[PDB]
């Protein structure tokens, strides 16, 4: 785009030419180091120094330790490292990431900068490689809040295996919002990356600041990129945490809180053996379920985790699988427990694909604790221009169609509508029976196609006649 | 991601549908095979082609009625996965009927 | 029918899975005998029909295809296969159903059956309900008043079957009848080399990255996905008039013909069509215009009759997905007679295939319109 | 190979024994036209 | 076995057909692309599915005329490989014409 | 050639070399050097030769 395209090209130059999972770590370290280089400069110049020195304060060091918590030195940054091009040797960054990550006092979010590993074959191959890589990194066009914006595509460089497409982020943001300007936001089990966590409050920071962003995820490098994701995008410091571990086996905080909004995105085949092998039969959140979740359908364990941590003022916004009729005897009654009260507010389907090789659409379940109580299944399949989302990725106003459907129970022909509570007690509580409104219904007329066919047969008779005449040349 | 990886998920969902529904019929549990094996196929592109590049499965059908006669190549591959898994779960159901229903007597 | 009541489907219906199959033999050539009936086009090649645990397909059950579809319906005609996903529908009661009747009624509800989008199994849903039944006239004259209407439906299904049979025999006899006439011509007709009848043009293909060259336009584009027809007047693709700046194409006149040279031949018969608009075609086929000594219909029907030998002439060109060379396609001689033996015999063979060929001036205008109004007569007859 | 490929599975058809067969098909088809046209009015 | 592995063989055979035949025409060298790119596709099953599971290539055609409308799924995959390689060799030939024919002047 | 394989003994009367990605027939030009007058070679190849 405007500067998406130029920095896009200069950054996609760096991707060559081997498996990018390993040297993407060096790319992350270089861009993270440059963001530190300019963030700490933006603090200390708020016009003195173009370049710095090695000061020995230990008090002026410890003032941003409680305030920004990136305390290495003054002159160990990327604007100051560019004097040392191909600096022998490569792993001085392994020293240059250690003393900023001392971080015992206070409030670390450290034990974190182990991205830049050591491979490599020898030390000089690493030296020439990171010299060329830092040459390409500093060679990026700087310009100033958009500096992590190309880093957006750096989190989606693999997805053109599981992060988010941005229209879904804006959808779940506009479904968790709004009208609940109260403590707090936000909580996230199966956080993945902080992409879907971003555009809710990054657009709506001026709405209200309330509290921190609460994440938890499994994979270690995904844990690292997630905990740098909201770091690089000019978000604050204090309670913006992602913990490590399975959210099912290790949820915390238990006490904090019945929240006001949560977002998530679960992957398929995140299984766990029921029902149960662990002590989650006797937990604090699956006693509402009664029967518990089976192995290969571990998605609804997240939504039974969801009603634990949510207040009746607040609402939910999560996503699920369309691959459902009843999901065994141990989940038909779980869908019965979901529809047993007005737990579910709305459900919204999408259109295939507009993803990265799925190729099917998704379910989107929006929940609260609020009595109306009609299970309004406001699905959509067209449109939903599901070919490409590049129609104004900043402000599409495509959710304005959905928010307009969200306004007051829109009974729109060839679109979903407000369906009753006991319209779905007749079905086996599926999604969607209603509505799927009846396109391409075509029928005919008695006599129009037959006097035509009579004229066609009279053409065929004279065809037979000059067939019989022209048997002799 | 081999054929055995998908076969393990279909195996465990078959054990779910036999176990927690407590069905003691061959035909209804083969309808449960139609439930479970269709729900155990992968959905990513590369996760399908990794099973297709693995052993066990071949390219060609036996019933061409599983093929939509169109550009839907991934539907054809998914139907081949479904067919191989339904054959292996014919054998697996004929095992697990007399393996499991003798076990649940208590 | 005096009394009409709606009844559930599964009340008078026995549904069953197919029996156990192991029918993966490695060769199932046409020398065998069983009809292997599948979904879509309901015929794959034969197999030996006895002692395999074969279901043997007795006097009138019906089937359903398939998982994800539940819409394709075929009469089990005489005695056929059980082809490994044929889920069987029959009836316990025999004195009411006569389940070719419920075959004739099951295809009357396109409401849910025209929506195949998600991955589900729908067995219980059509297993429930509904059906219109002449109950409570049972068993006195329930099927007796159905006899007239099943006579209507059976004669009309017979109309469709005989039209397909006479279209088959018409195209068979016409394909060979093109070539006692007009062939082995003597004596002696000039064996004029192709390419000496006119400067025919190669083709050309633009790259499809530029949206300005691709999004709009009115010049017709010819690709072999749109081919396989006869007498193409337009196609799916219209290309931009600006895009001929770098299309590497040539604008051909409005009485032209076109011929594929890639991946249609080396397996089956190459198609051809009278292209009537000034259009452009890709790298993967060729445009033929003849020059003034002729009628273009004569060259068209000459190639359309001699296709089975001009595919033989340069058949292999390696084991490629690429195909017949340009030189041996260029270097074939066709008999080109005097002017009196062009227009008369090409009006003969042109009137004959403008009897046959789709669509306008053809038999499908009869056939699909009969199908449409047959379905509408079914829907008009089946109300209360 | 091009040479030799000796002339297997090569087939042709018959000139005019199948035209009176299709003519008998059309004589069945005339009363098929009539059985559609009369039964088109209930 | 990535897409780039097959693209390197097609690249080198293109350099052969431009180099050792010494052709200075766009159209004849695109016929040489029709020669070389069709001869650089793999032939093993897993070596095709590894390229299909790799990046660059997608499933869907642009011309469905490359598809034999039948059970020949591997022909469809091979035609998609051929189509992606012919597009990349459109770009590569428009590079290597003015890259190579300026170089051979001696 | 970059190497000396132009002037080797097994390529004395034949003709110009075999290119890189079509290295099948280098084995068969290697073959009929290592054969007597009496016996015979039995080698296997790709089918897709038009002239390659």
């Amino acid at each position: 785009a405007e500067l998406h395209r130029q920095i896009w090209q200069i950054a996609n130059d760096v991707r060559g030419s081997v498996d990018g999972w390993d040297f993407k770590q060096y790319v992350l370290g270089a861009l993270f180091y440059r963001f530190i280089s300019e963030n700490f400069s933006s603090y200390i110049e708020a016009t003195d120094d173009i370049k710095d020195d090695a000061i020995k304060t230990k008090g002026y060091f410890i003032y941003p330790s409680q305030l920004f918590c990136n305390v290495a030195a003054k002159a160990n940054t990327n604007d100051r490292l560019n004097a040392d091009l191909n600096s022998i040797f490569v792993a001085i960054e392994s020293s240059a990431y250690g003393y900023p990550s001392e971080a015992d006092i206070k409030g670390l979010f450290a034990d974190f900068d182990t991205t830049s590993n050591r491979l490599g074959n020898t030390v000089k191959d690493k030296n020439a490689r990171l010299a060329a890589v830092l040459k390409g990194v500093e060679g990026l066009k700087l310009g100033i809040d958009l500096f992590g914006d190309a880093y957006e595509f750096l989190i989606s460089n693999y997805a053109a295996e599981f992060f988010t497409p941005q229209h879904v982020s804006k959808l779940i943001a506009q479904l968790a919002m709004h009208g609940q300007t109260h403590v707090n936001k936000i909580y996230d089990p199966a956080a993945g990356s902080g992409s879907l966590l971003l555009q809710a409050k990054k657009q709506f920071d001026n709405h209200i600041i309330e509290e921190g962003f609460f994440g938890q995820e499994i994979n270690h490098t995904t844990y690292n990129l997630a905990r740098m994701n909201m770091f690089l995008h000019n978000i604050n410091y204090d309670k913006f945490d992602i913990k490590l571990g399975n959210t099912l086996t290790e949820p915390h905080f238990r006490d904090e809180k019945p929240f006001d909004a949560i977002v998530s995105n679960p992957p398929y085949s995140v299984k766990w053996i029921g029902s149960d092998d662990p002590t989650l039969i006797n937990d604090e959140r699956f006693a509402p379920a009664g029967v518990l979740a089976p192995k290969s359908k571990a998605d609804f364990a997240f939504v039974l985790h969801a009603l634990n941590y949510l207040s009746a003022k607040g609402r939910a916004a999560i996503v699920c699988f369309p691959g459902i009729f009843y999901r065994g005897g141990a989940e038909q009654k779980i869908r019965q427990y979901l529809v047993d009260n007005n737990y579910v507010e709305t459900v919204i389907s999408l259109a295939p694909n507009l993803f990265f090789g799925t190729t099917i659409a998704v379910n989107i379940l929006v929940l609260s604790k609020h009595k109306t109580d009609t299970n309004v299944q406001f699905i959509d399949a067209s449109e939903l221009f599901k070919k490409e989302t590049n129609n104004n990725i900043l402000t599409d106003a495509h959710i304005e169609q959905i928010m307009q459907v969200f306004a007051s129970k829109e009974d729109v022909a060839h679109l979903a509508k407000s369906v009753a509570f006991e319209t779905v007690v007749a079905n086996d509580y599926n999604l969607s029976v209603s509505s799927y409104v009846e396109a391409k219904d075509n029928r005919e007329i008695i006599d129009i196609a037959e006097l035509n066919a009579e004229l066609k047969t009279t053409v065929s008779k004279i065809d037979q006649l000059r067939k019989d005449i022209d048997a002799i040349v | 991601m081999t054929y055995n990886n998908v076969f393990d998920h279909a195996y465990e969902m078959l054990k779910e549908n036999i176990r927690y529904d407590d069905i003691r019929d061959t035909d209804d549990l083969h309808d449960a095979i139609h439930m479970a094996a269709d729900n155990a196929v992968p959905h990513y592109y590369a996760d399908i082609f990794s099973v297709m590049a693995s052993e066990g499965i071949d390219l060609e059908f036996e019933d061409s009625g599983l093929m939509p006669d169109t550009k839907d190549v991934i539907r054809i591959l998914q139907a081949r996965i479904y067919e191989q898994l339904t054959i292996d779960l014919w054998e697996d159901a004929e095992d697990l009927l007399n393996e499991y229903l003798e076990e649940v007597e208590e | 029918g005096v009394e009409v009541e709606w009844l559930p489907l599964g009340e008078i219906t026995k549904y069953e899975q197919p029996t156990k199959y192991l029918v993966k033999a490695k060769d199932y050539h046409d020398t065998y005998t069983i009809p292997v009936l599948t979904a879509g086009k309901t015929f794959i090649l034969g197999y030996t029909n006895e002692t395999h645990g074969i279901y043997q397909a007795s006097k009138a059950p019906v089937i359903i295809f398939d998982d994800f579809t539940t819409a394709n319906k075929w009469v089990d005609f005489d005695f056929k296969a059980k082809s490994s996903a044929m889920k069987m529908v029959t009836s316990c009661d025999d004195n009411k159903t006569l389940l070719k009747y419920v075959y004739y009624w099951l295809n009357t509800l396109p409401s849910e059956f025209a929506e195949g989008d998600h991955k589900r199994q729908w067995i219980s849903n059509y297993s429930q309900k509904k059906i219109p039944i002449p109950c409570p006239d049972n068993p006195e004259k329930s099927l007796a008043i159905q006899s007239e209407i099943v006579r209507i439906l059976d004669k009309f299904t017979a109309l469709t079957a005989e039209l397909t049979a006479e279209l088959n025999m018409r195209k068979k006899q016409y394909n060979y009848y093109r070539d006692q006439l007009l062939s082995f011509k003597e004596g002696e007709v000039e064996w004029k080399t192709l390419g000496e009848i006119g400067k025919w043009y190669g083709g050309g293909t633009p790259s499809k990255n530029k949206i300005e060259f691709w999004e709009n336009g009115s010049i017709p584009w010819i690709s072999p996905k749109d081919m396989g027809r006869t007498l193409v007047d337009s196609s799916e693709d219209y290309i931009t008039e600006e895009a001929v700046l770098h299309s590497s194409t040539k604008l051909i006149p409005a009485n032209s013909i076109a011929i594929v040279v890639r991946s249609s031949i080396l397996d089956k018969v190459l198609p051809s069509a009278l292209i009537k608009v000034p259009a452009t075609l890709n790298q993967d086929m060729k445009a033929v215009i003849p020059h003034e000594n002729i009628l273009v219909k004569y060259i068209y029907h000459m190639i359309g009759s001699r296709g089975s030998d001009i595919l033989r002439a340069a058949k292999k060109t390696g084991g490629s997905v690429a195909s017949i060379d340009s030189k041996k396609l260029f270097s074939f001689k066709i008999p080109v007679p005097n002017i009196n033996e062009q227009q008369r015999i090409v009006e003969i063979l042109d009137k004959f295939d403008t009897l046959t060929n789709s669509i306008t001036e053809g038999l499908p205008r009869e056939i699909e319109l009969r199908q449409k109004q047959y379905e509408y007569y079914r829907d008009l007859l089946f109300s209360f």
